[PDB]
């Protein structure tokens, strides 16, 4: 109960939104026979709606004055209270994949640059080396840290094109 | 009383709301091309006939692609063949347009 | 050879129609004028500044005269909550009979126009009651405008033109302006406030006939010569007090209760009196700092050269920078414009939450128009500041004069700054648009609980630190045991806490996830505008595509189709592209302000809280719902007073579209069309006798961008002002 | 009219004079290059600033530079 | 060239129809340009301001309102037929000017008979900043 | 024209959310996006974008992810083509979504 | 003879050049005493499209 947001399990507007969605979904149910395939699809949609409302509740999620769940972004506050699953763990979850793509792109760029006419390698990809680097990029932050200390990651600006101001 | 519909979406991510209640115990995207009106003008009753038309169209599409491959890579016409403007006009006036119009009138 | 461009002989040699446009555009670009020295340039700038001052004073004198003549200021004074302000009468002979009848608003006889400028609230707050006083104000401001015009004429004659070093006097100008232009000016303002407005707010008329017979405080300056300044805050105005009378009032001239007046919904007059008195005292103290003819003071170059951190942190530090600011007028202009725009933005963000005028918060359209006007003024002044900084970088910048200093080092790694600005702009735009589109489609599938509502925790945490107890954070100044709450607990805490915990006012409104998303979109707009303006400023003199940009002037079209294409390569072009992003960003901030305040005034804040998350709801409940009264101004069935607003809305659309006409098409197709029209006129009967003297030529590319930007911004401003005023005034 | 300047970086491919359809540029003998040639602009008052010589210039940076400003009836390309 | 040639009033002109693109009132008020060449036979060329015109075996005469039209026609003739023509300028008072090479062997050659003008011995980018030449009337590239 | 055609109609496009035709509202706003995104390629030029690309190239050069192919800004004709294509696609999809939603929710 | 070896990799320090702080290959060095005798070839084109340029003696040093 932070920032004046009630939990989703004990919110009246959350349940009123659930009842409203169940009402409109059951409105379309009266136009089809129960043994039809649109009825089965509508029943599966209603089951997915009920499962989503149940799983969104009782998970630490909270909402305020709207019936729509809110996300807590401050670290520590999302760690002392059970809210790290909203954005805190997705932050490291995205950064792992984001650093994965950046690392395999860097290794492919470095590997292709030590080859005759490297401009062709960007439009003519090679599969075995790219796929080998794709499956050799799980430890991207471990390769990134070791290259940072020793200068292989970076480059001094004496061989870097700089503006003539 | 039944709105036409010929595109059915998947239930993957919230798209089940797009399968609108078009009537006739069917749900899908309400189409706007008017293909149902054309299939009522050109007398078409069952879905078997539409299946046959689709398979024939696929066969003619494969034939057209093979024709392009043949008429370029295998047997390419010369410039004098393309410069026969009178034959082109006669064959695409009497042949293409006229033969298609007569075939459609007969159908 | 003509002489209409007198400042530019070369422009007078142009036989085409380009001479008139370029003569009008380079009319006050004195630095590029033919045969102009530095001292005469500074003197011309002094005369032009005096002319602008005279124009400003004449404009406000005319505003006073028009309000005193055709306004309803007395009726507004008698009843501010009911009677509407009136700006000027409408004498348009093309008006119809229903048109005259439908514009006699505010209880008037003739056709009049409702004032949204807010001068009625301001003049009622400062003690102006009768229109005689407004007439005297108008004639006095006209007199001072004539005085300023004469002074501008005075400093152009021999034995009166100041020297070059007089303008370059840096320490004494700062001393005098801080001490006098701010200090004793604020002291005179708070003296006038205490003498006139404080008794006029308590039913005591103070004028030039009797201000020497009445007294501001009953103690009569005995607190000032003694130390007992607490006597001035002994009996402040109570909660049950009216601004036009003395019902339950007190005799206090300087107080600090804080908060707002319970009746007028505005800051207390004595609060502003002590505020301007303290600001006056502090500014007079700070104005005795820089070095003058006397042996004491501070020298600017000494402070600049002394502030060099060791170990090469800033290289040479701020050394060699005094002459850079002094010699380059564009540096001073850019700094002044940056500070003016920042202060204007601060003003916009601070009058709406803290209304300084009585019954200003009640007038919703007045507050909205004032906020939007000063925000757009601040943004345009920001764009001018960055453009003139680029002009400094290209025109007058010597790397040899300041080598290794902060300026040269900033220019040294300019690519890093531009790249990081581009990264943060791209990242903000990518993620903000991602969640906006995500919440749009999630709302479209009939399930709005799946949208990503990131609750703003940092700003609500700040609001809890500032006294908002709605969020329930156990923080300082919100808990009774905190030292921040105990400090000032009897000074201004119970007023500020009562004002900030009341949701009916505009002080620190509650913010939801949509508020957070629109705030980060605003940050994205500021970041992208900063990115383009900073990149144009740093690339103003050199770039890898074109190192010699300093040799082509600040405002040049291009370099040609070579090297892949060099379209819009100038820093002027960077400014011209940045004005569009400035317009979009201020449109975003004013959309946010207008929609949140409109939902506050209508009482349905839940609609804004649940509808500002997704962009379709933004469009539907702002641009479509509030425009119902706008487009019904002159409906064929019935026409009402919103006819000027719908007409101005469509006018802004048309001028926006003419801006598009100048912006899409470029010169080179237009030259051939104009050549065909030349052949049409020259080679026809009964019209070949009439021949042009200036040759018709197409608009130049820089001129094309300028006129496209001008029509774009004019249409943008007019259509948004029309929509905002019509939407706010149709309901209330 | 416009100002056309040629710097010492020119080495004489005699192609900047072919790309100019206004006879502004001419080629003079020189000694600072292998080709012993250097571009010159005798009729610089007849230039419009079309920068075709800049497109034809192969040196980095360009040896020939055209600067806009002070336009006239011939530099504006009007036949009227 | 070896001797500066003066155009002859007697020379014929190619047969052409009425074209809207041509001489304007600037020919009357200001100067206009005149192009001359000597032909081996009757060939078809395209004027820079009109359509197609059959030219005369022998001398020919073209009048163009702009010098750019004259050099466009010159380049077209030199590319298509190795023609090598020359154009002139005729002022309002009757003054005749020679702009196509005064040396006569074209700007593509050198001829060791022309003096370098508007040439800077310094490198591009070595020019001083505009602050160093401020309030002087001289541009950095004009030094 | 404005009030009684573009405002009297399109009330079903904005309220299409939660219904069968909400995809038309999504398409409407995406068309607004693409129509508005085109004005970059229409108003702007190439030299500013080339200099920005140079700064980004320096950023990628600092930590050695420099592509072998040199990143260049779009050509002036290329930029005009991108601008007109995005503008036309956005306008066509805007009118398509508005027309189809209005004629489906009413007709 | 007066310049670097033919075919050796060199670094260009010309500020206004596109290849500032870049590495190029020497293709020819003129011995006639001209303004810019050191002619080098670069692997990457400029914005114009060319790949070779000439520089003076003071603008060419060996890269580290
Ligand atoms: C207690 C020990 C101590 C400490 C902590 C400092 C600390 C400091 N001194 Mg120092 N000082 C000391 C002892 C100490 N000094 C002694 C003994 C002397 C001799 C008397 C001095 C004399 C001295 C002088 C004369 C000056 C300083 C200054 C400074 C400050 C700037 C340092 C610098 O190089 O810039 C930081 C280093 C940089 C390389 C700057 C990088 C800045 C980046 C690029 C900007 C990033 C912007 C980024 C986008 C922002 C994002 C924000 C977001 C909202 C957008 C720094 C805080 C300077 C000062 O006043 O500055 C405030 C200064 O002029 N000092
Ligand atoms: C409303 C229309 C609109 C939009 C959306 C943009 C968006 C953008 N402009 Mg802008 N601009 C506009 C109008 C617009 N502009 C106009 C009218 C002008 C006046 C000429 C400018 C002038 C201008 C300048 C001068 C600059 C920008 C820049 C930018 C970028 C800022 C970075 C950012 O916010 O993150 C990204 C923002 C986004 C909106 C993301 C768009 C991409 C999304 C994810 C869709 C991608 C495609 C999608 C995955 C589907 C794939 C298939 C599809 C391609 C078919 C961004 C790409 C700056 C830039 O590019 O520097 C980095 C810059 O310097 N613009
Ligand atoms: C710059 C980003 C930023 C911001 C604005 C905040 C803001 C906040 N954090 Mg946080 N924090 C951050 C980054 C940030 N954090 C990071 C990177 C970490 C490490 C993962 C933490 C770890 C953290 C913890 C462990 C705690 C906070 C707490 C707080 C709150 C009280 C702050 C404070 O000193 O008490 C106010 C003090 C006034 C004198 C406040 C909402 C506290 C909280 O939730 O309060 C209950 C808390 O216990 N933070
Ligand atoms: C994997 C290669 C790679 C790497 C490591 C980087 C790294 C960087 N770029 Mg770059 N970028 C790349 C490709 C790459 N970029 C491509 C392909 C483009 C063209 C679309 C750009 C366009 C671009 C711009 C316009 C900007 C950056 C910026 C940045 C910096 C910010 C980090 C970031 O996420 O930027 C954000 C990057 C993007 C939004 C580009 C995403 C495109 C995809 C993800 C790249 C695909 C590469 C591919 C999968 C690799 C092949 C794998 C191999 C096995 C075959 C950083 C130095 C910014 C900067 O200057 O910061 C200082 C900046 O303004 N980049
Ligand atoms: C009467 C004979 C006849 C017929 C019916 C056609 C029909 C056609 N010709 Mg034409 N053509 C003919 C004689 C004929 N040609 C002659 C004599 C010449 C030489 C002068 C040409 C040279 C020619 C050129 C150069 C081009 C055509 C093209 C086309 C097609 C235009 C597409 C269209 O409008 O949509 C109508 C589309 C359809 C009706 C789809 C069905 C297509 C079927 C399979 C074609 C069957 C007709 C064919 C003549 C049957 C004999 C071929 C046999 C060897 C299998 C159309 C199918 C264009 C093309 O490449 O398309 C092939 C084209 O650019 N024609
Ligand atoms: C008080 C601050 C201030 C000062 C002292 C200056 C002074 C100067 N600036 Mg700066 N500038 C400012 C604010 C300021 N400007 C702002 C706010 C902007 C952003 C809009 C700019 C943008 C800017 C640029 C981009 C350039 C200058 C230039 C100049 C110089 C000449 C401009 C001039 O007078 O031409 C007189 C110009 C006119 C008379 C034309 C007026 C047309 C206006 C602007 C269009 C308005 C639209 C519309 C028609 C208005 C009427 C509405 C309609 C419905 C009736 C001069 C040094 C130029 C320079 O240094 O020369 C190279 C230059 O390139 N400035
Ligand atoms: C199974 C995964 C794909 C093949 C893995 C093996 C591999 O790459 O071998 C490598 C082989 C041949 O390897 C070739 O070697 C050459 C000499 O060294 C060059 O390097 C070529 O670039 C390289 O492709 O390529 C492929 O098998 C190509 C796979 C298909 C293209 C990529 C996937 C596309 C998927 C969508 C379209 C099809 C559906
Ligand atoms: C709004 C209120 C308007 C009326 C305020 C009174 C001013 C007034 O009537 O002034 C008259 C003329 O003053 C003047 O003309 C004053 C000129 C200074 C008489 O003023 P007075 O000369 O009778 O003043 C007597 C001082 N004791
Ligand atoms: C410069 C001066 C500034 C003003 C300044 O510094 O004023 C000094 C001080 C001023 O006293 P007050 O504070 O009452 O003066 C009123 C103030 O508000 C303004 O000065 O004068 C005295 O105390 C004089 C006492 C004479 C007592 C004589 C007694 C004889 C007995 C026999
Ligand atoms: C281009 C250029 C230029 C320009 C620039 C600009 C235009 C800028 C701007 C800038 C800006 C516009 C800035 C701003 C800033 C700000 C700041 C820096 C602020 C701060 C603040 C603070 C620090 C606060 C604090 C506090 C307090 C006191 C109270 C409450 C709480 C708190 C804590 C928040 C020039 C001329 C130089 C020249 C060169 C180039
Ligand atoms: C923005 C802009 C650019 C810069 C634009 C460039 C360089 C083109 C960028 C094309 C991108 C790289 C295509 C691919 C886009 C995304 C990477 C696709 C993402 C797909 C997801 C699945 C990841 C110009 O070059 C330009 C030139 C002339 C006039 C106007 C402009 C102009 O406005
Ligand atoms: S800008 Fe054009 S007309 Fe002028 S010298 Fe260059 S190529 Fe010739
Ligand atoms: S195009 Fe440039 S480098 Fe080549 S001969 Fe002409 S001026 Fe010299």
């Amino acid at each position: 109960d932070i920032a004046g947001l009630t939990p989703c399990s004990e919110s009246k507007a959350y349940n009123k939104l659930e009842r409203k969605e169940l009402k409109v979904l059951d409105k379309r149910l009266k136009k089809y026979e129960p043994g039809s395939a649109p009825y089965l699809a509508l029943q599966a949609t209603k089951e997915r709606t009920e499962n989503r409302f149940k799983t969104y509740a009782k998970q630490g999620l909270l909402c305020g004055n709207d019936g729509l769940p809110h996300l807590i972004s401050d670290p520590g506050l999302a760690l002392r209270f059970n809210h790290a699953g909203e954005v805190f763990i997705p932050t490291f979850g995205f950064l792992y994949v984001a650093g994965y793509i950046g690392h395999v792109g860097r290794q492919y760029i470095i590997l292709s640059k030590e080859d005759a006419k490297p401009t062709d390698k960007e439009i003519i990809l090679d599969v075995p080396l790219a796929l080998k680097l794709a499956f050799q990029g799980w430890a991207w932050p471990l390769a990134s840290i070791q290259e940072l200390r020793n200068g292989s990651l970076l480059e001094k600006d004496e061989n870097i094109t700089v503006s003539p101001r | 009383h039944i709105k036409p519909s010929a595109q059915v979406v998947w239930p993957i991510v919230g798209q089940e709301i797009l399968n609108g209640d078009v009537g006739g115990g069917f749900q899908g995207i309400q189409i706007t091309s008017g293909f149902f009106q054309l299939w009522r003008a050109s007398g078409i009753t069952s879905e078997l006939q539409l299946y046959s038309t689709a398979i024939g169209g696929l066969v003619l599409a494969a034939a057209c692609f093979f024709a392009g491959w043949f008429h370029y890579h295998k047997a390419a016409p010369k410039l004098e063949w393309f410069q026969n403007v009178e034959s082109m006009l006669n064959h695409h006036l009497a042949g293409l347009l006229g033969l298609g119009s007569l075939a459609w009138a007969g159908h | 050879t003509k002489l209409f461009p007198k400042f530019s002989q070369g422009l007078a040699q142009d036989p085409s129609t380009r001479r008139i446009w370029y003569g009008l555009a380079t009319a006050h670009d004195f630095e590029s004028h033919d045969g102009m020295t530095e001292e005469n340039l500074y003197q011309k700038i002094f005369a032009s500044h005096f002319g602008q001052l005279a124009i400003i004073f004449l404009w406000t004198s005319g505003n006073l005269f028009h309000v005193a003549w055709q306004g309803n200021f007395e009726q507004w004074v008698t009843d501010p909550i009911h009677v509407r302000p009136i700006a000027h009468a409408i004498w348009d002979p093309h008006f119809g009979q229903p048109a005259v009848e439908a514009f006699t608003r505010g209880g008037a006889s003739g056709p009049v126009n409702i004032a949204t400028s807010g001068v009625y609230q301001w003049w009622y707050t400062i003690g102006l009651r009768s229109n005689q006083e407004l007439y005297v104000s108008s004639v006095f401001l006209a007199l001072v405008s004539a005085v300023f015009l004469f002074a501008g004429w005075l400093h152009l004659q021999p034995n009166f033109q100041p020297s070059l070093s007089w303008f370059k006097d840096a320490e004494s100008r700062l001393n005098h302006h801080l001490a006098g232009l701010f200090g004793v000016s604020s002291l005179a303002w708070t003296g006038h406030l205490v003498h006139v407005a404080i008794p006029e707010s308590r039913g005591q008329h103070v004028g030039w006939d009797n201000f020497l017979s009445v007294l501001p405080h009953p103690q009569g300056l005995t607190p000032f010569w003694s130390g007992n300044w607490a006597a001035y805050a002994q009996n402040p105005d109570t909660a049950s007090h009216a601004f036009g009378t003395a019902d339950g009032s007190g005799t206090a001239i300087l107080t600090f209760l804080g908060g707002f007046h319970p009746q007028t919904q505005s800051l207390w007059l004595s609060d502003m009196a002590h505020h301007h008195l303290a600001i006056a005292v502090l500014f007079i103290v700070a104005g005795h700092m820089y070095r003058t003819n006397f042996g004491i003071g501070h020298r600017l170059e000494a402070i600049l050269e002394a502030h060099t951190p060791p170990a090469g942190g800033l290289g040479a530090g701020h050394k060699g920078l005094f002459h850079t600011v002094n010699n380059s007028l564009h540096f001073q202009l850019g700094l002044a414009l940056a500070s003016v725009g920042t202060i204007t933005s601060l003003v916009a963000q601070h009058m709406y939450s803290l209304p300084p005028y009585a019954y200003l918060a009640v007038d919703f359209t007045t507050q909205a128009s004032l906020y939007t006007h000063h925000q757009y003024i601040a943004g345009f002044i920001m764009c001018g500041a960055f453009a003139h900084g680029a002009i400094f970088f290209i025109r007058d910048y010597d790397p040899e004069q300041n080598k290794g200093n902060v300026l040269a080092r900033v220019l040294d790694h300019k690519e890093a700054i531009i790249s990081h600005l581009s990264w943060v702009s791209l990242f903000l735009g990518f993620h903000t648009l991602g969640l906006y589109v995500h919440n749009d489609v999630v709302q479209a599938f009939g399930t709005p609980e799946k949208q990503i509502l990131i609750e703003p925790v940092f700003a609500q945490w700040i609001q809890a630190a500032q006294g908002k107890s709605l969020y329930g954070f156990d923080l300082l100044l919100a808990s009774s045991s905190s030292p921040a709450y105990s400090a000032g607990q009897s000074l201004w805490l119970p007023g500020w806490l009562e004002a900030i915990n009341n949701n009916q006012n505009s002080l620190f409104l509650t913010i939801g996830p949509g508020d957070f998303l629109v705030h980060h979109a605003i940050a994205l707009g500021l970041h992208t505008t900063t990115l383009i303006l900073v990149k144009g400023a740093l690339d103003a003199r050199g770039s890898k595509l074109m190192p010699d940009k300093k040799d082509f002037g600040y405002s040049f079209p291009c370099d040609g189709p070579g090297r892949g294409g060099t379209c819009d390569i100038s820093a002027y072009d960077a400014f011209y592209l940045a004005v569009f992003w400035m317009l979009n960003t201020i449109g975003w901030v004013t959309f946010y302000w207008h929609w949140k305040h409109l939902t506050l005034w209508q009482g349905n804040v839940s609609q804004f809280d649940e509808s500002s998350t997704y962009l379709m709801g933004w469009l539907r409940d702002y641009l479509w719902l509030n425009s119902s009264q706008l487009i019904n101004g002159y409906n064929p069935f019935g026409m009402n007073s919103l006819s000027v607003w719908a007409w101005t809305f469509l006018f802004g659309h048309l001028v926006y579209a003419t801006g598009f006409m100048f912006l899409i098409s470029w010169r080179g197709y237009w030259q051939e069309l104009i050549e065909t029209l030349v052949w049409a006129h020259e080679k026809t009967p009964l019209a070949n006798l009439v021949y042009w003297k200036d040759k018709p030529v197409a608009l130049s590319i820089v001129q094309a961008r300028l006129v496209g930007l001008a029509h774009f911004s004019v249409g943008y401003i007019f259509t948004y002002a029309a929509f905002l005023i019509a939407s706010t005034a149709g309901r209330f | 009219a416009h100002v056309v300047k040629i710097y010492d970086t020119c080495i004489g491919c005699t192609q900047c004079v072919r790309a100019c359809p206004l006879d502004v540029l001419e080629m003079v003998p020189w000694d600072g290059c292998k080709a012993a040639q250097m571009a010159s602009s005798p009729r610089t008052e007849d230039c419009v600033g079309c920068k075709r010589c800049e497109t034809a210039c192969p040196t980095d940076f360009l040896s020939v530079r055209v600067y806009l400003g002070n336009e006239s009836t011939r530099s504006l390309g009007l036949a009227y | 060239p070896w001797k500066q040639p003066e155009l002859d009033p007697d020379t014929p002109s190619p047969i052409f129809g009425g074209s809207t693109g041509g001489l304007l009132r600037k020919a009357q008020v200001e100067e206009f340009y005149v192009t001359t060449w000597e032909s081996p036979k009757e060939q078809i060329f395209e004027m820079p301001t009109g359509g197609a015109a059959i030219m005369r075996k022998g001398p020919n005469l073209l009048k163009l309102a702009r010098k750019e039209h004259c050099l466009a026609l010159t380049t077209q003739l030199r590319t298509k037929f190795r023609m090598s023509p020359c154009f002139y300028r005729v002022y309002a008072d009757g003054k005749v000017e020679y702009l196509h090479p005064k040396d006569g062997v074209y700007p593509e050659k050198v001829n060791a008979g022309r003096v370098g003008v508007n040439q800077n011995m310094r490198s591009i980018g070595k020019n001083v900043d505009p602050i160093k030449v401020k309030f002087t009337g001289s541009e950095p590239f004009e030094i | 024209w404005l009030r009684d055609f573009l405002w009297a109609q399109s009330s079903q496009v904005i309220q299409s959310y939660g219904s069968a035709l909400s995809a038309y509202g999504l398409m409407f706003l995406g068309a607004h996006f693409v129509w508005a995104f085109s004005l970059m390629f229409l108003f702007s030029g190439r030299g500013y974008w080339q200099e920005l690309i140079e700064s980004i190239v320096w950023a990628h050069n600092k930590l050695r992810v420099a592509p072998s192919i040199q990143p260049r800004a779009l050509s002036i004709t290329q930029g005009r083509a991108v601008g007109v294509a995005h503008y036309l696609l956005g306008g066509i999809a805007t009118t398509w979504s508005f027309f189809l939603a209005r004629i489906i929710a009413v007709g | 003879e007066i310049g670097p070896k033919r075919g050796s990799l060199v670094k260009v320090l010309r500020p206004e050049s596109y290849w500032y702080n870049q590495v190029g290959k020497v293709v020819s060095v003129d011995q006639s005493g001209i303004r810019y005798p050191v002619v080098v070839r670069f692997e990457n084109q400029n914005y114009a499209g060319v790949s070779t340029n000439n520089y003076a003696l003071d603008e060419v040093t060996d890269p580290p």
